[PDB]
């Protein structure tokens, strides 16, 4: 699936970015324009989002205690809480994803690398599956690139 | 008026953390009539970090929402390059003061889940704890709310500011 593909790609990335601290020089799937610009999007918005509410989300990370990979599963839990609502948006999509990559940064302090592509997996599963319809509404990364345009 | 494009954020703002303050209070409060296990706790952890990414979430929406109306009535006429940058500065500081009340509030949850675990038991220090929680998640909404009239009080005097200037 293209979508399903492009996400994990863009979310893959980002949370990759933020834990290790290189980009992925790599080059991307068929999308490459939309992806990257949404990757730009994401290290603008994600990072001031991460920076800005990091109280919250080191509150948030302890009291959730992700060690392993079964502990990954929480954050895509805490997803379903999050859309419990009704209420569809890409400033909240936009801040699962920093706080995705929040989590990412702290599983590689402690050595456990290895739950980056799984929560990223989890994350992106949880959106496209869950949201297909409205992402393509919202026509997908490239709204997403366009709400976030200043 | 383009100020309405900065009254409606700073009212969506306002609310998403009294939301958010609501939806806390209910949470200790659910979680203090129940009997706790260890699974009944996690589910409420992360319940408590939905709430507090949905408040996020949404305050971050409004703002970006709130800038392209802004920008919608630069292209339209129907505000000038002094008139939207001091706008976009209102709508910055609406930004700030909204995500510090949801740190604080986060924080302030923090506080409280250490109460259930350790000082809990007993109906008196748990009614005390809920009224404490109560009080303080209020104190944080109100300063939101106070500081974003202020906010828009700022705006509507650096727009007689600006008309003042003339053309000079």
């Amino acid at each position: 699936d293209e979508l399903y593909r492009q996400s994990l790609e863009i979310i893959s990335r980002y949370l990759r970015e933020q834990a290790t601290g290189a980009k992925d020089t790599k080059p991307m799937g068929r999308s490459g324009a939309t992806s990257r610009k949404a990757l730009e999007t994401l290290r603008r918005v994600g990072d001031g989002v991460q920076r800005n509410h990091e109280t919250a989300f080191q509150g948030m990370l302890r009291k959730l205690d992700i060690k392993n990979e079964d502990d990954v599963k929480s954050l895509s839990r805490v997803m379903i809480h999050v859309f419990s609502d009704g209420v569809t948006n890409w400033g909240r999509i936009v801040t699962l994803i920093s706080f995705g990559a929040f989590v990412a940064k702290h599983l590689k302090t402690i050595n456990q690398e290895s739950c980056i592509e799984p929560l990223a997996e989890s994350i992106t599963d949880v959106l496209v599956r869950t949201k297909r319809d409205w992402l393509v509404k919202q026509r997908g990364w490239d709204g997403f690139v366009e709400f976030f345009h200043v | 008026d383009a100020k309405k494009v900065a009254k409606k954020a700073a009212i969506q703002a306002a609310r998403r953390i009294t939301e958010l303050a609501q939806v806390l209070v209910e949470l200790l409060k659910e979680a203090l009539k129940l009997d706790l296990t260890q699974e009944m706790r996690k589910k409420l952890i992360e319940r408590y970090a939905a709430a507090i990414i949905r408040a996020i979430g949404d305050i971050n929406n409004a703002i970006y929402q709130a800038k392209q109306e802004a920008e919608k009535l630069k292209k339209a006429g129907l505000v000038d390059s002094d008139q939207l940058d001091a706008l976009l500065r209102a709508l910055d500081e609406l930004q700030k003061v909204a995500s510090k009340a949801a740190n604080q509030l986060g924080r302030l949850f923090e506080e409280a889940l250490k109460r259930l675990d350790k000082d809990n038991g007993g109906e008196e220090e748990k009614d005390r704890t809920a009224k404490w929680f109560e009080f303080e998640a209020r104190a944080i909404e109100i300063a939101l709310r106070l500081a974003a009239i202020g906010d828009v009080f700022d705006l509507e005097k650096e727009w007689r500011k600006l008309k003042s200037r003339g053309k000079l």
